[PDB]
């Protein structure tokens, strides 16, 4: 049944890239480019949860 | 040599500077010494100019040793007193907790090699040798990274 | 007491948590250091009670770094420039 | 604190480095040891001080031997008698 729900495992994968893009970012400031990278990285993250 | 931190080096490369730049031809202590102080901000550096010894007090010296100097600066390498200064530095990192070693752990290494070009400097320019490794020890250790708890 | 204080982030998504929170007359300096995201609050000033108060909130999120701020100064990275926490809440939302 | 140091120095050519500089106020003799060539000033018409000044010059290229000076005077074996460092420059070097 749970051989990987929906296989949402990809979508852990973009979430890292993202922490990445975001996190580097974070560190350059980069404001709005960490800022929406944050976004799509936390968007990410409730959507493997629920899958 | 082979690791070191940035801070580490860059005071040894100043003392390749003050190889040409004061005639030693190689590169004693003093000028290691010197690049400590003269890095300014870097841990070691900080340390001389809290008890007084800035870049100018140093240079001093310095200037009094060969004092600008034979500028052709024959083998302008390092001298088996500052290379042995280095490797002190390393095992005073080592002490302090520091893999690839910084500026500090040299100013400490220096301490280390009290009959040494450096400590001789700092042994006419007053300072006593352990005072000055005091106040680099004490603006080193006493973390926790790599974690925010357990 | 202190009146400004050094305080370790875990992971970056412990900040952006953290980032949709208070800030409150802080300006506040955010360093990475060995992958976790320090924050240092720099209370201009604040009395004691109020400071330890203030720091309530921030500790939620945030342990109190035992490394001096000197430490994190030097060998960390700059993520945030002296107001932080006002700032890391655009740099991590929206 | 003594007017007079021993120092030591690993290959030749390290005394030959020292050698292009400094010989003034020392006079120096230069004793053969495994290898090792030790050096000795003896600062004359110097103090202290000015012992500790001279002597770092010294010890930017060698080290700073730990014989015992009678051991270094008897049992080493003179390379150069008179003023030491003046010779070695002639006599290597050129």
């Amino acid at each position: 049944s749970f051989t990987t729900p929906p296989n949402l495992k990809e979508l852990e994968q973009k979430l890292d890239e993202v922490r990445k893009e975001k996190d580097a970012a974070v560190q350059s400031q980069e404001f709005e480019k960490a800022a929406s990278l944050r976004d799509t990285e936390q968007r990410l993250r409730e959507q493997v949860e629920d899958t | 040599f082979g690791r070191f931190t940035e801070r580490a080096q860059k005071v040894l490369a100043l003392a390749q500077e003050e190889a040409l730049r004061l005639g030693h031809n190689n590169i004693g202590t003093e000028h290691i010494l010197l690049g400590l102080v003269r890095e300014g901000e870097g841990i070691a550096a900080k340390a001389l100019q809290a008890l007084g010894l800035g870049s100018e007090k140093i240079q001093k010296e310095v200037e009094s040793l060969i004092g600008r100097g034979q500028e052709m600066s024959q083998t302008i390498h390092y001298t088996p007193r500052a290379k042995k200064v280095i490797e002190l530095s390393m095992d005073e990192a080592r002490k302090l907790g520091h893999s690839y070693v910084g500026t500090e752990h040299i100013l400490l290494g220096l301490i280390r090699e009290g009959e040494g070009v450096a400590a001789r400097v700092l042994n006419n320019l007053g300072v006593s040798l352990n005072k000055a490794r005091q106040q680099v020890l004490q603006l080193l250790g006493s973390n926790e990274t790599g974690s925010s708890a357990a | 007491q202190k009146l400004q204080f050094v305080l370790r982030f875990g992971d970056f998504e412990d900040v952006i948590s953290l980032s949709k929170l208070n800030v409150n007359g802080s300006k506040t300096t955010l360093y990475s250091f060995e992958n976790r995201y320090y924050l240092y609050v720099d209370f201009c000033n604040m009395t004691d009670e109020e400071v330890e108060n203030q720091l309530s909130i921030l500790l939620e999120y945030a342990t109190e770094s035992s490394i001096s701020i000197h430490r994190l100064e030097e060998y960390g990275k700059l993520i945030i420039s002296e107001h932080a926490l006002e700032t890391i809440k655009k740099h991590f939302a929206s």
